């Protein structure tokens, strides 16, 4: 009953924006910190950005700092991750993830800048 | 051979000898195994007190012998062919930005209870970083990790990256680099690359008034 859903994946031209959705069932995303990771053809699965459970402080790689924020709405129980200045190295898929006794994965959402 | 210790469900005993950054502290632990299910149940307790250091950075350090190996790969489970004499398992546990843990341990019968004592020197660590901060979050992650045969040493290797959640929404990464080595003389099975796929749950006793760790895990051999 722990699910993970996002949404939001398209083709984006450099330079332009995009926000991605993950939708949580199961369990109060304003109780877990919530993240996301990204995976491109060949490279590992690196860790993009995420939130504490409080909501009080957000976190994100250098690589993404100042570009992407990571945000939420408890009510519609969602994360999202809001992309700016999208470069072609940013395209991979996109999957978010929380800790409820084990660990969870969305399936993930694929984001092609070119 | 070995294998056939692990038929069963097995009494797991487990000791540890630590000092990080000069505070020294020790852990005690009790549980079972069942390698039909590849599943692990443990507590474990400061007996010295408050934990020095998050309870998770400890986890890969409290035995792989319990590990589901699948019918097709059980000539690549190197760890239970070392029973009952056991192995010794050495790592460096490098914490990205701080400082690493380095470890030793033996793993072996005596008497029908499944033993892992070992020995824990960290150094360098920040005093504030996540570790010695308290800043991770009292979960665990689930990982995959990498095996391979040394056939110079008669045992195996495995590296890892294990992913610690921080408090603040980031990952603390802890690279493992891992060797084990047999401890009996004879014959083991030195395993083609594969790795092991793990999950693990941490909780509380809610009757526990000591410093501890309640661990459920389940590992599976795979990619073979």
């Amino acid at each position: 009953q722990v699910q993970l859903v996002e949404s939001g994946g398209a083709l984006v031209q450099p330079g332009g924006s995009l926000r991605l959705s993950c939708a949580a069932s199961g369990f109060p995303v304003n109780r877990y910190s919530m993240r996301w990771y990204r995976q491109a053809p060949g490279k590992e699965r690196e860790w993009v950005a995420g939130m504490s459970s409080a909501g009080d402080r957000s976190s994100y790689e250098d690589s993404v700092k100042g570009r992407f924020t990571i945000s939420r709405d408890d009510a519609r129980n969602t994360v999202y991750l809001q992309m700016n200045s999208l470069k072609p190295e940013d395209t991979a898929v996109y999957y978010c993830n929380v800790n409820v006794g084990f660990e969870y994965w969305g399936q993930g959402t694929q984001v092609t800048v070119s | 051979k070995g294998e056939e210790l692990f038929t069963g469900v097995v009494p797991i005993l487990v000791e540890l000898d630590g000092d990080v950054n000069g505070h020294k502290f020790s852990v005690s632990g009790e549980g079972e195994g069942d390698a039909t299910y590849g599943k692990l149940t443990l507590k474990f307790i400061c007996t010295t007190g408050k934990l020095p250091v998050p309870w998770p950075t400890l986890v890969t350090t409290f035995v792989q012998c319990f590990s589901r190996y699948p019918d097709h790969m059980k000539r690549h489970d190197f760890f239970k062919s070392a029973m009952p004499e056991g192995y010794v398992q050495e790592r460096t546990i490098s914490f990205k930005d701080d400082g690493n843990y380095k470890t030793r341990a033996e793993v072996k019968f005596e008497g029908d209870t499944l033993v892992n004592r070992i020995e824990l020197k960290g150094i360098d660590f920040k005093e504030d970083g996540n570790i010695l901060g308290h800043k991770l979050e009292y979960n665990y992650n689930s990982h995959n990790v990498y095996i391979t045969a040394d056939k110079q040493k008669n045992g195996i290797k495995a590296n890892f990256k294990i992913r610690h959640n921080i408090e603040d929404g980031s990952v603390q990464l802890a690279d493992h680099y891992q060797q084990n080595t047999p401890i009996g003389d004879g014959p083991v099975l030195l395993p083609d690359n594969h790795y092991l796929s793990t999950q693990s749950a941490l909780s509380k006793d809610p009757n526990e008034k000591r410093d501890h760790m309640v661990l459920l895990e389940f590992v599976t051999a795979a990619g073979i």
